[PDB]
């Protein structure tokens, strides 16, 4: 029963995998009982918490594969605890320095440098030495290149990062994406006229059509070879200009006379 | 511990799992309370759904949730619609948080009501689970037998029957002097305290016969209640 | 002796004092500018003269 | 000798204990019983050291005790057991006076005058306890006494006032054997820890104490920290309802530290700079509250930084806080002069210092500000500027690298310029007469507003104890 479940992730099967967790995810109500949820440990309780481990990671590492992210989150969430706790005596793993990995690239692809720094505090001291860096290496080396703006060092990596890949892919593709979105809002500020070839350089597509076809999406007309960052910018703040929240935060003269009469006469 | 392995066992898609959470959340709801806070919109979700056979445990759950946030509002309403497992909140001193809100929300609109027509309580116009509610509290004062505490809280809300059926069943003449301050207290209070003028006439005039009823009765005490009705009748 | 508890009870929340734990463990940077003047003046100068 | 010493010791807490007593037991005059029960505990901690510290064991012989006696057998077991006439009630000087407590009618259940007494003890225990360093045992038997005969009480809101000190010590404890020393089971009661804090905290809210609440919220906090939980303490203080009303200055100043420490690693610095400014004056600037100011004062440098702002290099010198800022003084001047190699060094050879404080984590943030400074100092410098020249002034490897820096830092208007691609070069845009604008209307508008608020904070004081005098019979 719960032997079947570690020998479906490696028969490659990873959809085999996720039919059978409705099933033994009632047998994880048992495997709870067994365990004081996290109050003292001793040797039954090491085994006991261990099984329950097992079932979790295959399943982490299977979710990701299938781009299945609420799984991912939640059986990872349980790990995070359970890792957590205690001193010494199996509590970390070869699966846990990956697990975290994954999941901190997860964080970088959504783009939230908010949670990114606050988990790595949480985390730290398990990381510092004990799993050290060496796969974690990669988020930590690659928050480091793009708050330096060097955009050419964290693009390289990401394509070199084809010889770390293990299930990595599904973070490293996203990052890519991420890249061109904060390159093209940069270049706006700069100057309104980039030759094709320029826009392709910056932005780091392989191809010179896909170029062109990534301005229209980005609702950005290149005509001529020349891109006119000039309409859409200028169009947008006339839009956000009609909205409702809207005297206030605007701020009237009119209304500075008014606010400070009726506190004097209160 | 974290609340976030618990977060993670609600996500997931079938019911199984989601049912099960609920007890195991229940037992930690107070201690992991700020956590989930944050958390109300799933805690909303479940109830919502009638799959659930903890569909009760769920609001019950959120109630929790929204006291100890501040919204008291949300916390007494959301009490009543669990109804039952609220049984625990009865038997214990430590929460009685969410019971002493029901009174004074409910007496607030009776007493409104009392003026358009005196009989609110026995429409429907009050939610039934109020109704009972209400009532077990005048109980609790009953069961400490001073008399004048269940009398108060109906003089507030100006329930007009409980102030007659409480001087009913202290009508047994045990020592009539005794029973006569009783009454003193109820006359007094109700100039000094009820201003509205439709409640105070109405239990004074049914004062008067419960103590004439009374073969012998001190009369200081009667003399209020007729000069103030001002009813030659009387 | 009021304002003695608070003082005392904030020390111990930092431990010690680190003030004094560092050391039992363990423009105004600008050189004379005039040192590198009188080297810069006398080159342009021998040059400028000759030209 | 010893008998005299005890005694007199003895005596001096016996007169504080009556006129505190007398104070709380005749009508409700709070804030007098409150000021003088803190300055009591100043005045006990000072006293124990002379007059002999077996002043304690006099006193509890001498009450009309239920269980103290069981908790001082404790306390002298762990420090060596010794008889001396400590049988409990060897002493009789009570003698049925309800002053010092009528003997008879207390121990027949028909008077409990022993309640507040008891609280009392607990208290010189626990500020003893740390006093002296005494640990271990005691420790965990005072939390396991203490939490229950807290809830066996139903609290008035001056006996809160009370235990709003209790619960310091009692944090402060389990952190000393939790610090010591290595243990499965410290993990274990940590959770246990936070639990129990957060009932009462609900509690004090109906109970209307302002005092329990703040200390409660300043505990809770400062426990997310240590295990580094800083989605835990984000999450606490949005369901904000921390009073500055009741609360000591003192208490102030470790609110706001908290608050400033968990914006810091999210990169808010907006309202990080303004909480940690008013940590600094809040403080009573004193001798040995200097330890707070130090550990302060290396973070708001920090978050400057952050920042961007630089901090004079004159402050660190002419402070008295000049040894334990060197670390500092490197940083400060390493970001100013744009070298990002001697950061690298510097950081490292920091390493041990700083990752106490914790502040090393910020420090490896720091390594983007050093370039970035460096971007601004050669705009200011010359305004138009070729592309190749940047890269020679800061060693930066290629055209298109300066490219990417420049680019990254105008989205956030650090330098606040444009690059001009077409003809090889950097236009600073930034060239002042902002008069003609709009502008110093905005900025006026702010300082305007703000000198009202300092109005109606002074009106509102001012007038208060005047009140509370006029009524009074005065002459």
């Amino acid at each position: 029963l719960t032997k079947s479940l570690s020998i479906a992730f490696e028969n490659g099967d990873y959809a085999a995998c996720e039919k059978l967790l409705p099933p033994i995810k009632i047998e994880l109500i048992k495997n709870n009982l067994l365990i004081p949820d996290l109050s003292i440990q001793n040797d039954i309780y090491l085994n006991d918490l261990m099984i329950t481990k097992r079932i979790l990671e295959v399943g982490a590492l299977a979710s990701i594969q299938t781009f299945n992210f609420d799984s991912f989150e939640n059986y990872f969430n349980q790990l995070k605890p359970y890792y957590f706790s205690n001193n010494h005596k199996l509590s970390e793993s070869d699966k846990k320095s990956k697990l975290i990995s994954l999941y901190l690239l997860n964080l970088l692809s959504q783009n939230n440098t908010t949670k990114f720094h606050s988990e790595l505090q949480y985390l730290d001291k398990h990381i510092k030495n004990l799993e050290d860096d060496s796969l974690l290496s990669y988020p930590i080396k690659l928050d480091r290149w793009l708050m330096e703006g060097s955009y050419q060092k964290a693009w390289d990596l990401l394509q070199s990062g084809s010889q770390n890949i293990s299930e990595f892919d599904s973070f490293t593709d996203i990052l890519k994406s991420a890249i061109r979105d904060e390159i093209a809002k940069n270049t706006e500020l700069s100057y309104d006229f980039l030759p094709l070839s320029n826009i392709k350089a910056l932005l780091f597509f392989n191809n010179e059509k896909e170029t062109e076809k990534f301005a229209l999406e980005r609702n950005w007309p290149i005509v001529n070879s020349k891109v006119y960052f000039n309409n859409q910018s200028k169009e947008k703040a006339d839009y956000e200009d009609e909205m409702m929240h809207e005297e206030d935060q605007k701020t009237n003269i009119i209304e500075k006379a008014m606010d400070y009469a009726i506190s004097i006469e209160n | 511990t974290t609340a976030a392995p618990l977060l993670a066992l609600l996500r997931e898609n079938q019911d199984s799992v989601k049912t099960y959470a609920l007890e195991s959340i229940n037992n930690v709801v107070d201690q992991l309370w700020s956590e989930i806070s944050n958390e109300l919109p799933d805690i909303e979700a479940l109830y919502d759904d009638d799959t659930f056979s903890d569909r009760e445990m769920a609001a019950l759950i959120a109630s929790k949730v929204y006291y100890n946030l501040g919204e008291y509002e949300s916390a007494v309403k959301y009490a009543l619609a669990a109804k039952d497992r609220f049984d625990i909140d009865e038997k214990s001193q430590f929460v009685e948080t969410i019971v002493s809100k029901s009174i004074e929300m409910y007496v607030q609109e009776a007493s409104k009501q009392y003026t358009k027509d005196e009989q609110f309580y026995t429409k429907d116009i009050i939610d039934p689970k109020l109704t009972s509610i209400f009532e077990r509290m005048i109980e609790k004062c009953l069961k400490a037998s001073e008399l004048k505490l269940a009398l108060g809280i109906a003089l507030e809300g100006y329930r007009l029957d409980i102030i007659e059926s409480a001087l009913k069943s202290k009508l047994d003449q045990d020592s009539t002097s005794e029973n006569v301050k009783i009454i003193n207290y109820l006359l007094t209070l109700a100039i000094t305290t009820v201003t509205n003028s439709k409640f105070r006439s109405s239990i004074l005039r049914k004062s008067f016969d419960f103590l004439m009823n009374m073969p012998n009765c001190d009369y200081l005490t009667l003399n209020k209640v007729v000069v103030n009705l001002n009813d030659a009748g009387l | 002796t009021k304002k003695k508890n608070e003082e005392i009870n904030k020390k111990s929340l930092e431990e010690d004092d680190e003030f004094e734990d560092f050391p039992i463990d363990t423009d105004d940077v600008e050189v004379d500018d005039d040192f590198t003047n009188e080297l810069k003046a006398e080159l342009d100068r021998y040059k400028r003269e000759n030209q | 000798l010893h008998h005299s010493e005890k005694k007199y010791a003895e005596e001096d807490q016996v007169q504080e204990l009556l006129k505190v007593l007398n104070e709380i037991s005749k009508t409700t005059l709070t804030l007098d019983p409150r000021y003088i029960w803190r300055s009591l505990k100043d005045l006990s901690s000072l006293r124990n050291q002379e007059l002999l510290n077996a002043e304690t064991l006099c006193f509890t012989v001498n009450v009309l005790y239920p269980d103290s006696s069981s908790f001082k057998k404790n306390l002298l077991k762990f420090i060596t057991s010794n008889h001396k006439s400590s049988v409990p009630g060897s002493a009789e000087l009570r003698n049925s006076y309800p002053a010092s407590f009528y003997s008879v009618n207390t121990e027949k259940k028909t008077i409990e005058v022993t309640a507040e007494i008891n609280c009392f003890m607990h208290l010189l225990v626990q500020l003893f306890l740390w006093d002296s360093k005494e640990l271990e045992q005691l420790v965990e038997f005072n939390r396991k006494v203490v939490i229950p005969n807290l809830l066996c009480y139903y609290n008035l809101r001056s006996l809160n006032l009370i235990n709003a000190k209790l619960w310091f010590y009692i944090y402060l404890s389990h952190e000393t054997l939790a610090r010591s020393s290595e243990e499965i089971n410290s993990d274990n009661q940590n959770i246990i820890l936070r639990s129990t804090m957060m009932k009462f905290l609900k509690i004090a809210s109906l109970k209307h104490d302002n005092e329990t609440k703040a200390m409660l919220i300043n505990l809770i906090l400062r426990d997310f920290l240590n295990n580094g939980e800083v989605d835990s303490a984000s999450d606490f203080i949005s369901k904000l309802e921390y009073p500055h009303t009741d609360v000591s200055s003192s208490l102030e100043a470790r609110y706001f530290f908290y608050l400033s420490k968990i914006n810091a690693i999210q990169l808010d610095y907006s309202t990080a700079n303004e909480y940690i400014i008013a940590a600094i004056r809040k403080a009573p600037h004193n001798s040995k509250s200097l330890g707070f100011l130090q550990q302060s004062n290396k973070l708001h440098c920090c978050i400057q930084l952050l920042m961007g702002d630089i901090p004079e290099l004159s402050f660190f010198h002419q402070s008295n806080m000049q040894k334990s800022l060197l670390p500092y003084y490197h940083l400060t001047k390493a970001v100013k002069l744009g070298d990002l190699k001697k950061f690298t060094s510097t950081i490292t050879k920091y390493k041990q210092l700083l990752l106490k404080d914790d502040t090393y984590q910020l420090c490896v943030r720091l390594r983007s500000n050093v370039i970035k400074t460096g971007i601004r100092i050669i705009s200011l410098t010359y305004k138009k500027i070729s592309l190749r020249d940047i890269c020679l002034k800061l060693n930066l490897d290629s055209e298109q690298t300066v490219e990417y820096m420049v680019s990254r830092a105008i989205r956030d208007g650090v330098i606040e310029a444009k690059i001009n691609h077409e003809d090889g070069f950097i236009e600073t845009t930034e060239l002042l007469n902002i008069y003609d604008s709009e502008d110093p209307q905005q900025v006026f508008d702010e300082r305007i507003k703000f000198a009202n608020q300092l109005h109606d904070e002074y009106l509102v004081s001012m007038r208060y104890p005047e009140d509370k005098k006029t009524q009074q019979n005065e002459k």
